[PDB]
């Protein structure tokens, strides 16, 4: 119903070792749709999704061309954070960004966002209200009152909620077929024996999409968080996830668990056990 | 300030001996981005792995899949080999196809 | 599509 575009700037210096390699990617939902790296033989906006192919070539020039831009841009950007933090020309570091729009299950606005960071740490965030600025600290703080100046807060506004938004239903549409598909996880539960008293109860989710989705372990109907396992949804590799939660059991008492699957695809969550 | 790689080794299909498959490594949480990791068969690394483009989660970790064709047996051992700024050596997981 | 740059704005 709700879907989403987002676009991931990674600028990494490396001091001795050239100027800072510029990366970015753009995604709708879980689907990664374009990509661009500096460091190519031949920097260009390179497609990553099928239904992205049909754009034509203005539409791959005008792309490679703001990511030119950016590149040197950011370059830019790094000196003046190093600087900022009177840094030593010595060290290598990164400024993360992502921006983009969410969309509700009718198609408007749901909001927009615009996140900077430094070296991981949140540096500068533009506010829901696509108006103001949020500076993490002093350094940030001359970027704000920069971006102030150059009324970027209204640019972003203006994109955020126009050709953000346009751009984004229009990829829906042209790849309906798969962005708008939710494929639901196949669910089972698989028992491994630790000793003579406990085993453990795996329950499995394959094959699902989007990534968002929610797996708990109920013992007697009680959510046992404390003591399940839940490991990292991962990429199959074939635009599906895969995730699994386990908890270690007392032998004998494996029918008193319950596994329960919360996915957009399910027409109705789930609920099951081990089946000898 | 940084942040060491959380990993894991899996395959795409669920692992049947003798059909082909796709051997998988997740390297994730991470953070700086530079990264080495190597698919091994039998300790020896694989040759054309290939990679997915550098991205990363709302806390700004980075992720990362590793991922080449390959044919699960009973005997033969695979892992995944991940070298970090945070790590004081590179860290071998075995591939468990129950994970 | 991505954002265009304003003129061409720097942290």
């Amino acid at each position: 119903g709700s879907h989403s575009m987002r676009y991931f700037y990674t600028a990494m210096s490396r001091p001795g070792r050239g100027e800072p390699r510029f990366i970015a990617v753009g995604y709708v939902d879980d689907t990664q749709f374009v990509r661009f790296d500096s460091d190519a033989a031949s920097p260009r906006t390179e497609p990553r999704a099928p239904w992205i192919e049909q754009e034509g070539p203005e539409y791959w020039d005008r792309n490679t061309q703001i990511f030119k831009t950016n590149t040197q841009t950011y370059r830019e950007s790094l000196r003046n954070l190093r600087g900022y933090y009177n840094q030593s020309e010595a060290g290598s570091h990164i400024i993360q960004r992502m921006y983009g729009c969410d969309l509700g299950p009718d198609g408007r606005l749901l909001r927009g966002h615009d996140q900077s960071a430094y070296d991981g740490k949140d540096y500068i965030a533009l506010n829901e209200d696509l108006s103001s600025w949020t500076a993490a600290d002093t350094a940030a703080q001359i970027t704000q009152r920069k971006w102030e100046a150059a009324r970027v807060a209204e640019q972003l506004r203006a994109y955020l909620e126009g050709l953000c938004v346009e751009w984004l239903r229009r990829y829906l549409e042209n790849g309906k077929e798969t962005l708008q598909r939710a494929d639901p996880p196949k669910t089972h539960v698989t028992h491994h024996p630790v000793s003579d008293h406990e085993a453990t109860l795996r329950c499995w989710a394959l094959g699902f999409y989007p990534a968002e989705i929610t797996l708990t372990w109920q013992r007697d109907g009680e959510d046992q968080t404390q003591d399940t396992e839940l490991v990292e949804t991962r990429p199959a590799g074939d635009r599906t996830f895969q995730k699994w939660a386990a908890v270690v059991v007392p032998s004998g008492e494996e029918q008193r668990y319950t596994c329960h699957v919360q996915h957009e695809g399910l027409p109705k969550p789930l609920t099951l056990r081990w089946e000898p | 300030i940084q942040r060491t790689p959380k990993i894991q080794v899996y395959s795409r299909h669920p692992a049947e001996n003798g059909k082909s498959n796709f051997l998988n490594c997740y390297v994730s949480g991470f953070h700086p981005s530079d990264i080495e990791v190597d698919l091994l068969k039998n300790g020896e690394r694989i040759e054309k792995v290939e990679h997915s483009d550098l991205s990363f989660s709302k806390d700004w970790s980075f992720y990362l899949l590793y991922y080449t064709e390959f044919t699960p047996t009973e005997k033969d051992e695979y892992a995944c080999r991940v070298n970090h700024v945070t790590l004081s050596q590179p860290k071998i997981v075995k591939w468990d196809r129950d994970m | 599509r991505p954002q265009v740059p304003l003129r061409p704005m720097t942290y």
